[PDB]
């Protein structure tokens, strides 16, 4: 099951209650409550979503920024295969994408449907941003593979 | 011409099926609730000088399986939340019905996605959920329009679906699906 603390984290992150989120994170940082910051929702209202997925999808920037500052994993996957970046890009939230990209989100991750974040968005500025980063990550990955294969 | 998909959600027994038949067939009957429930049901209506075909999906199948809700809610244009005015437990669940819909239907603009809330069965005694309480909740959720209804006595059923369609049509005019 989920702990009361991480049920509070899922609820406040989904609802954009930024001060309650931040207070929880300070308690979790000081090891005064049991709560995984990367917890997966376990209720009907959030099954398989992390607090970070919820806040990106519903557009709560202060929550996202506190979760990222607190060490949340940028590349968590939900039951659909989505990263938080898929959700922010799908909903056309340019600044959230900037933040996720800034915390080194992997853009090459393909969701359950076969789609990267670049190709679930309808905002042309986000698409361009993700295309630039994806090509950059792809080239860096291909050279690391090619090197590591030419040389054990 | 244009097609609107409408989801109807709520704990079983709030009157979802009965509201459907009242809107569409002008009748109070919840018969065949395992063939049209968890199934479409259709009505050509006129919506602000636009001829709409409205598909109304009953959730009465209501399988816990999240896998159902994803493709079932997929591409919904409006979502109608229903509770029993005489059953307070059915009003408390509206939060998770709305949330479950939003993360499974996954519309591009959740904060503006058109919901309507129906407090059904207002033709009874001992209505245990107060009007002001439900309007407080509805406005809390970005001013969802709220109606008290009776599928049995046909009260505010047509009115609510006029609003449903209108608001859904301002959201489907953003995507465009004619026929
Ligand atoms: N008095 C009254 N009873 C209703 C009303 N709407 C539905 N019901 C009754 O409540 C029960 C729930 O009906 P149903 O439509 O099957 O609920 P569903 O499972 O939510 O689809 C049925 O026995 C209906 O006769 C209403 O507006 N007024």
């Amino acid at each position: 099951m989920n702990t009361e603390a991480e049920q509070q984290l899922l609820h406040h992150a989904r609802n954009g209650n930024a001060e309650e989120v931040r207070q929880l994170l300070e308690t979790m940082a000081r090891n005064e409550v049991i709560a995984d910051i990367n917890c997966k929702g376990r209720s009907k209202s959030n099954l398989g979503w992390t607090p970070l997925h919820l806040a990106c999808y519903f557009g709560h920037r202060q929550v996202v920024q506190d979760l990222l500052k607190a060490g949340a994993e940028v590349n968590v996957l939900n039951d659909m295969g989505d990263t938080p970046l898929h959700r922010a890009a799908f909903t056309g939230r340019k600044e959230l994408v900037m933040l996720l990209l800034e915390y080194n989100a992997d853009t090459t991750i393909v969701n359950g449907s076969g789609q990267t974040a670049k190709e679930v968005t309808h905002a042309e500025e986000i698409r361009s941003m993700l295309e630039a980063v994806e090509r950059t990550q792809q080239r860096k990955l291909e050279e690391l593979l090619l090197a590591a294969a030419r040389e054990g | 011409k244009v097609l609107l998909k409408v989801i109807i959600l709520g704990d079983s027994g709030v009157g979802k099926t009965s509201l459907m038949n009242q809107y569409v067939n002008k009748k109070f009957s919840n018969q065949y609730k395992a063939t049209i429930g968890a199934d479409f049901l259709t009505k050509e209506v006129m919506v602000d000088d636009r001829l709409v075909t409205m598909q109304i999906w009953d959730t009465a199948g209501l399988e816990r399986f999240q896998s159902l809700g994803v493709a079932f809610y997929r591409g919904a244009d409006c979502c109608v939340l229903v509770f029993d005015v005489t059953a307070p437990n059915t009003f408390k669940t509206l939060d998770s019905w709305r949330d479950e819909f939003l993360i499974q239907a996954s519309p591009r603009d959740p904060e503006n996605f058109p919901f309507v809330v129906l407090g059904n069965k207002i033709d009874l005694e001992n209505r245990q959920v107060a009007t002001k309480r439900a309007q407080a909740w509805c406005y809390s959720k970005n001013n969802i329009p709220y109606f008290e209804t009776s599928a049995k006595e046909a009260i505010n059923v047509e009115q609510a679906f006029q609003t449903i369609a209108r608001n859904a049509l301002k959201q489907e005019t953003e995507v465009e699906l004619y026929n």
